[PDB]
């Protein structure tokens, strides 16, 4: 009742495998198909007819799976650019118990709003959503153990031409910021609206970094084919997302430290290693690496402080929310609901 | 510390039946057989081999937690045939198959030891 | 010639490496008949150690589990007996082998414990069990422990007979190769590739025992797992063709105590 | 602490090789993967559980359980 | 009345493998009726197709050649049994959820073989018995 | 007990929520390391050379 | 523990004859999950994996220090002279049906610590018992059989 | 280009706790300051003389194993000598769901 919305769902592994079962590639045998009805404990005997009769009954994930769902469930969702018949298996349709077309991942059997969690809990009841859940990971769990499932690092690496198109963007992110240095250095530059000239260059830099280690990622991430594993995993929705993937692979980034980059700890510079008055993004915490290819030691230096301010940001600010919570809860302790509605 | 003994595993214990027979009431011709003491070794055999008697229509078999030995099998056949004959029928099948191995062995290994 | 049944074609053989093909049985067979041959072949081994001088560096549970784990000969363990079922009182003569071990480091130099020195102090009735397996040149055998001058160690051991599916100790067979489909015709794996997945994965051994598929040949989809590829090694005890044996000796007794629990309850379903 | 005598997960036996193990590293002066290949440790479990042996009771042996100072 | 309630052949014009390894999606013309096309979703490992072939498609209620297996568990085949799916190389069963009026002289039919879909586009009178919920379709090569 | 010996308190009130003494600092480059540091209320108060 | 902040629990225990294999007939100490890599991006993991596999393979120790000229590439080249698929993936069966899975399965070395927590050092029940001398309420602790 | 001094190794800059993880730069920051952390609750021969002491509590590890992939400073924290741990084999997997 704090945002109307289920509190559980299938989660982790379960719904890694929940995804690779229904997919239009996956099909099954007449054991396995046994055996999985057999573990349904809510089976009724009955084997359902193939959907391939010649030249070998064969059946499909979605087809042993709806066994699990109930009778008389419907549920439609249109996602983006899904028609009657869907081309990208997108969108879901469930008629009396029976997926039509759609793979089922994080915005189906997850703990999100109009899922099938939710409308099989506001039409049968509680009891008949858990049983829901042991069903769906007894079959899934049975049919992970057979299948199997792994990572590695290969998953991490990237083709050649794809590092080359990194290069070449971090490259001209770093040309772009040499060139407004330039301007700036020669009284050319104008400030911007209602704020410091200071604070122009500062922004200018920030956003063509931040702008560049957002492109690298992206060109990283379309690269990667279907059968890799950390893809699968963030495609599913139980672990990970983009931004993991464009620091193992593309680059890390730019480190900061209380919304500014690294700031002159001794006098006109930020380390012994380098000149007075340098504003090079390489020298004020920026980070060109990848978490594959390995951190030269003054990035290392300035993630270490980047890390540090989270660390002390969770370790005390606990407490304040402690109390703060303890407050609150002893304000409002003593208010009901009567029986005069008030 | 709260490790069962391991014995349980290969000894039953007293007023245990190695097999239980029970009618299953969904499916005419059905029944569901409870083994103690056992594991995938020999459900997997047992079920492998009912899966060739045309007359078998159903064959299956799980174990429910792995913390205990014991496992279930459900056999279904045609109108006139007793599942446990078809049980019988595949224990005969599984036994001969199995003398005709060792007796392959026997002689392949004895033809070895002459050729070693 | 058994035709009706399944084949088998042994390639090597040693003392502890057999080293053969398995044809014309189903893949649930094979299966099974590795989960005995791992799990459930009765051996003999050392179960219960009483001390009486320890004036080592070492525990006395550790010295315990050290000799909990050597091997010993057990060809002839068909005649023994459960302890559990043995009507004696502790160990029975017919239901246990007796060992003693005695050391002490009289020199300076330190002296090494090994397993040559357990001696067999129990009654054997013309059986051939209990003596330590032996595999290294010199003949030392499993080091037990060290000695110092002045350390003494004195103790007695008693071995029983038991099974794999209880510890770990009593299992014959070291670990067991079992290998089918090289080429992957039936498409049961599926590969994992960066460019050329034909080129990434290195090939087996076994490929030249088979004819690789032809790019015109649409997919075989009646086939089914015929021909097995199995190497089995063993620890020492018993003889890797007994441990083949054996193990289906002990499948057959188990399907066979099947079928006579089915017949008795036929019979008390006729009362 | 004196050398397992099995191996943890192949079930194999390398307690009694460590003394011809190491024999073969001073007296033929041969290098660890030949050494350890030499003896018949071919999956890489038996070589690990040989090679990264720390053989501790060549210490408490020069000592006496009575009197260790702090 | 025979079982079949539709028959014609068909020949394709491009296949669409997708991101699939197994499955491919294929389009095709009615040879004999201009106003008829087809878009399935088939299993090409065993029943590989290539573009400019000519298929026999039926659209039939029931295998037995001769007059409740829809609530009847689906038994293993026997041997001495001969049904209609003898005769063709490609039997596939399924159920339809969507009928579509595309104007007033055309109708379009969507069948869901397991996850497999299908679209046909045809006139009101030759798709007229389609009205069916579950259906076999054979396909012969 | 290496860590131990090499170990130095930062006399502030480790309840005390001044930020900027428990942050690391460009001035601890190569005298104290930037990786070990405690958990909790503890936390850039004890440094390790 | 493992090196990299990879920490966790016992959950069960498997004997050799459920545990997948490889067609060499070795067999996983132990599993862990890979939903625990993403989000953590400790790479450094993987890399000692590889590395120590190498180096088993091999026979001599692995240089892993920071801020070196070691890479992953030249690691996964002195891996394939040995005959194993060159970003650690192997073949591995189904331990109790025997067949093979569908997907292939990071396997390798790598280094553990057992750390100072024991179940048996935290469990703890209690019915009835002792009480306090002032507040007659449950005692502290549980070496004192506590509340 | 008026260099003054040079770094004899920035390997230099960690302390003693974060001087045995394998590659710590292909890292997160947060998870080298939890393995420093937990460094400190391993199993291992604290002492070679653990035999007389009368300690209040000792935890000893029957066969320690020297790590595989080292870094060339433990040399001189001696953990090749007193490791606390062992070389595991591990398969990373979904093997049901444990």
């Amino acid at each position: 009742p704090q945002s109307n919305k289920p509190c559980m769902g299938i989660v982790q592994d379960t719904l890694c495998g929940i995804r690779k079962l229904t997919l239009r590639d996956t099909f099954i045998e007449l054991d396995q198909v046994l055996n999985m009805l057999y573990w349904v404990p809510d089976w009724d005997g009955v084997i359902p007819t193939p959907a391939i009769i010649k030249p070998k009954p064969l059946w499909s994930g979605k087809q042993i799976l709806s066994v699990a769902i109930p009778n008389g469930i419907h549920l439609q969702r249109f996602d983006e650019g899904t028609t009657l018949l869907s081309p990208k298996d997108n969108g879901m349709l469930i008629i009396d118990g029976q997926i039509i077309f759609g793979v089922v991942e994080k915005k189906t059997v997850g703990s999100s709003n109009g899922g099938l969690i939710h409308v099989v809990t506001r039409e049968k009841g509680p009891q008949v959503c858990a049983k829901l859940f042991g069903n769906i990971q007894k079959v899934v769990n049975f049919w992970l153990l057979h299948n199997g499932f792994s990572t590695g690092i290969g998953d991490t690496i990237a083709d050649g031409p794809t590092m080359r198109e990194i290069t070449e963007t971090i490259a001209e992110a770093k040309k772009k910021v040499l060139d407004v240095t330039k301007e700036a250095q020669a009284n050319l530059l104008t400030a911007k609206h209602g704020m410091t000239l200071r604070e122009s260059f500062e922004d200018n830099v920030v956003r063509f970094l931040n702008e560049a280690r957002d492109k690298a990622g992206r060109l990283a991430e379309v690269n990667l084919k279907d059968l890799n594993n950390v893809k699968q995993m963030v495609m599913a929705g139980s672990k990970g997302s983009f931004i993991n993937i464009a620091q193992m692979s593309a680059c890390v980034g730019q480190q900061s430290v209380e919304g500014k980059r690294i700031a002159f700890g001794f006098v006109d510079r930020t380390l012994p290693h380098f000149s007075k008055d340098d504003y090079s993004p390489e020298s004020k915490g920026f980070v060109e690496n990848s978490y594959l290819r390995g951190l030269t030691p003054q990035e290392f230096f300035f993630h270490a402080m980047g890390g540090r301010e989270g660390l002390i940001d969770t370790a005390v600010k606990t407490a304040e929310t402690g109390y703060i919570q303890r407050r609150l809860v002893k304000a409002l302790e003593d208010i009901m609901v009567h029986y005069d509605n008030t | 510390m709260n490790a069962p003994d391991r014995f349980e595993l290969f000894l039953l214990g007293e007023g245990e039946s190695k097999l239980k027979i029970d009618p299953d009431t969904k499916a005419p011709n059905a029944v569901v057989i409870t083994f103690e003491k056992e594991d995938h070794t020999l459900g997997n055999l047992i079920r492998a081999e009912l899966l060739n008697d045309r007359k078998v229509l159903f064959a299956a078999y799980k174990v429910e937690h792995p913390f205990f030995a014991r496992f279930k099998l459900r056999i279904q056949t045609t109108e006139g045939y007793d599942p446990k004959d078809a049980l019988k029928n595949a224990c005969n099948s599984i036994i001969n198959k199995l003398g005709a191995l060792k007796t392959n062995f026997e002689t392949e290994w004895n033809l070895q030891t002459l050729a070693a | 010639m058994s035709e009706e049944g399944p084949q088998v074609k042994i390639r090597e053989a040693s003392k502890d490496n057999v080293d053969f093909i398995l044809s014309n049985v189903d893949l649930a067979m094979a299966n099974s008949l590795r989960r005995v041959m791992i799990a459930e072949i009765p051996t003999l081994a050392i179960d219960s150690v009483e001390v009486e001088t320890n004036t080592t560096v070492l525990a006395d549970e550790f010295i315990a589990h050290r000799l909990g784990l050597i091997p010993l000969q057990s060809m002839d363990i068909e005649q023994l007996e459960y302890s559990r079922d043995c009507f004696c009182e502790d160990h029975c003569d017919k239901c246990s082998v007796v060992l003693t071990l005695q050391a002490f480091g009289e020199s300076e130099s330190t002296t090494n414990v090994y397993s040559k020195d357990l001696v067999i102090v129990s009654n054997l009735m013309g059986r051939n069990i209990g003596h330590p397996i032996i595999q290294d040149k010199e003949g030392n055998g499993v080091l037990i422990c060290k000695l110092r001058k002045g350390q003494e160690l004195k103790l007695t051991c008693v071995a029983k007979k038991g099974i794999a599916k209880e510890h770990a100790k009593w299992g014959p067979a070291a670990a067991i190769e079992f290998e089918y489909d090289p080429w992957n015709k039936l498409k049961h794996t599926d590969y994992w590739y960066e460019q050329d997945s034909a080129k990434e994965w290195p090939q087996s051994k076994n490929c030249e025992y088979e004819d690789p598929p032809n790019e015109g040949d649409p997919f075989d989809y009646k086939a089914q797992a015929d021909t097995f590829y199995m190497n089995v090694e063993s620890v020492g005890s018993i003889p890797v063709d007994q441990v083949v044996v054996r193990g289906i000796d002990t499948l057959q007794k188990k399907v066979a105590s099947i079928l006579l629990a089915l017949t008795q309850m036929d019979q008390d379903k006729v009362n | 602490m004196i050398v397992p005598v099995r191996c943890f997960s192949c079930g194999k036996v390398v307690g009694d090789k460590w003394e011809s193990y190491l024999n073969l590293l001073q007296e033929d002066e041969l290098d660890e993967g030949t050494a350890l290949s030499r003896l018949g440790l071919k999956r890489y479990c038996c070589r690990r559980m040989i090679l990264t042996h720390v053989d501790l009771i060549e210490k408490f042996l020069r000592y006496n359980p009575l009197e260790k100072r702090d | 009345m025979s079982n079949t309630l539709f028959d014609d052949i068909f020949q394709v014009s491009e296949v669409d493998p997708g991101r699939y390894n197994k499955v491919c999606r294929i389009e095709a013309a009615s040879t004999t009726q201009d106003q008829c096309k087809l878009t399935l979703d088939i299993n090409v490992e065993l029943f590989p197709v290539a573009a400019q072939d000519s298929l026999t498609v039926t659209i039939a209620s029931s295998l037995n050649l001769e007059d409740s297996s829809a609530t009847r568990s689906w038994r293993p085949p026997q041997a001495g049994d001969r049904s209609l799916a003898d005769d063709y190389d490609y039997v596939m069963y399924g159920t339809a959820y969507k009928f579509e009026e595309v104007s007033k002289d055309l109708i379009a039919v969507y069948y869901s073989f397991g996850g497999l879909l299908m679209r046909l586009e045809g006139n009101y009178r030759n798709l007229n018995n389609l009205k069916q919920e579950n259906a076999y379709l054979l396909i012969r090569r | 007990t290496l860590s131990h010996l090499r170990r130095t308190n930062t006399p502030i009130g480790r309840d005390g929520k001044l930020a900027k003494p428990r942050q690391l600092h460009n001035t601890h480059w190569g005298l104290v390391c930037p990786a070990e540091t405690p958990e909790g209320q503890a936390c850039g108060l004890v440094k390790n050379l | 523990a493992s090196r990299h902040g990879q920490k966790g629990t016992i959950g069960i225990t498997y004997r050799r004859e459920d545990m997948p294999f490889t067609a060499e007939g070795i067999v996983p100490d132990l599993i862990i999950n890979p939903h625990a890599i993403p989000s953590r991006m400790t790479v450094a993991h993987l890399i000692e994996c590889l590395l120590s596999k190498v180096a088993a393979l091999s026979g001599n120790e692995g240089d892993a220090s920071p801020f070196t000229d070691i890479t992953v590439e030249g690691i996964s080249k002195l891996l394939r002279e040995h005959g194993y698929q060159s970003r650690g993936f192997e073949v591995m069966y189904n331990g109790h049906t025997g067949k093979k899975l569908m997907a292939q399965i990071f396997f390798g070395p790598t280094y553990y610590q057992r750390l100072r927590h024991m179940v048996d050092d935290k469990i703890h029940a209690r019915a009835r018992g002792p009480m306090q001398v002032l507040t007659r309420q449950p005692v502290e602790g549980r070496s004192r059989d506590g509340g | 280009t008026t260099f003054t001094h040079c770094e004899i190794h920035p390997s230099m800059i960690l302390g003693v706790a974060a001087s045995i993880i394998p590659f710590p730069d292909h890292n997160q920051s947060p998870r080298n300051t939890y393995q420093s952390a937990m460094g400190k609750q391993a199993m291992g021969v604290f002492l070679t003389n653990y035999n007389v002491r009368m300690d209040t509590m000792a935890n000893i590890l029957y066969y320690p194993q020297k790590p595989l992939g080292t870094t060339r400073a433990m040399e001189y924290l001696k953990f090749r000598e007193l490791p606390a741990g062992q070389n595991a084999i591990v398969a990373i997997a979904c093997y049901s769901g444990y």
